[PDB]
């Protein structure tokens, strides 16, 4: 739950893009904190709303 | 006694636009807000928008 945070940040102090894989936590969907953020695998919503 | 609100997004805007809905009723005195507008700064050419 702490290993991709900081590449988020440290990343979008530049506004410049990370992309990640396998992250199933669902902290990071916010637009506001992690504006640049993007993820490959689909998060627990939409697993929930199936 | 009229005025009326417009933001872009990230400041968490939702509460502003919620403590300000939820004050400005309760109150006797009549403020009669009109036309909230929510804009997105972000689109690309979006100026005749």
């Amino acid at each position: 739950h702490f290993t991709p945070t900081p590449v988020s940040y440290t990343a979008g102090f530049y506004r410049i893009p990370v992309l990640g894989l396998t992250t199933r936590m669902s902290i990071y969907s916010d637009k506001s904190i992690h504006l640049s953020f993007l993820r490959t695998v689909p998060p627990y919503s939409h697993q929930s709303s199936v | 006694y009229i005025f009326s609100i417009v933001t872009t997004y990230f400041p968490g805007y939702q509460d502003f636009v919620n403590k300000i809905r939820s004050t400005i009723e309760n109150s006797f005195v009549g403020w009669e807000l009109e036309e909230v507008l929510l804009l997105d700064m972000s689109l690309d050419d979006g100026d005749s928008k």
